[PDB]
């Protein structure tokens, strides 16, 4: 309060929990793009890009650690219920091979006839 | 009293940020400020006759 | 809606050239005016006491 | 009877002889890394936060840039966050990079 009548002293009360953190804003780099309800790995965060973004735009990624229906897998592999899921950022497809890919989830429902999968999302480690 | 007491009061702090489609909103903060203190003295004079 | 409609209009352009008794008269054209576009955003914040 | 007793957002601990915690600050106590909701003294009971939430803090080593996405490691010796990735414990990932005031927003991690 500028020009206040009296020299009052303001004391801050600290507060660590800025937000619930179920989702994270992220900025698109040059070689990245997004469209709605598609999984992406942007700046170390993996989640469901809830909005479209092409170049230097802001998008938000769902990291709720909930259950997600994805498809968009490597169709050749088999995905039994319980198998771990890895995101192959080079191919931009889910896979069970753990060569150099990010661990992102565990399948809850196996690969059906149309390559659909349900899986839990993991805490972004 | 011989010396007064400082006034106290709490204040919330928040800022409205742009909330694009389904993101997490960042919470605010509460803080307190206190007033100053004042005191009162005594004075006296007299005569003898 | 989150993005506002753009107003449109149709305008007919024509120019008078003085005829020389023997030249075909050149014809005008039509141009369309386009309005601006406005967008509505969502702002939000809160406290967690 | 139910196995679940609480949502697990907060966990209680008992301060040791070499530990003392003040309100709303990060402390690694008995393997749990969280934000203490009480000002605790030796042999006292306090409650931490393990909420997997986005957390604000400036208690960082101010030597290296905390660009968004980089993992945040908690150094119990110096009692600071850092991106060293050494034997220090992993605690979170940066959501918003460091500002001129050296303030960090990061997401906590499940204490694995």
């Amino acid at each position: 309060f500028k020009g206040q009548p009296t020299p009052s002293t303001i004391t801050q009360i600290t507060r660590a929990k800025i937000s619930d953190g179920k989702s994270v804003r992220v900025i698109l780099s040059e070689g990245e793009s997004t469209k709605t309800q598609q999984f992406y790995l942007i700046n170390g965060f993996f989640g469901v890009a809830m909005q479209d973004g092409e170049k230097g735009d802001e998008v938000t990624l769902q990291i709720e650690q909930a259950e997600y229906e994805t498809d968009n897998i490597v169709t050749s592999e088999a995905f039994e219920a319980g198998k771990l899921i890895y995101w192959d950022n080079t191919a931009k497809k889910f896979t069970t091979t753990s060569a150099s890919n990010r661990l992102v989830g565990r399948v809850t429902d196996g690969k059906d006839s149309n390559n659909v999968i349900w899986f839990i999302l993991l805490p972004q480690q | 009293p011989q010396v007064m007491d400082a006034k106290w009061a709490l204040q919330g702090n928040c800022v409205f940020l742009e909330h694009i489609e389904g993101e997490e909103i960042k919470f605010g903060t509460i803080n307190a400020e206190n007033g100053p203190v004042a005191r009162i003295q005594t004075y006296a004079t007299g005569f003898e006759y």
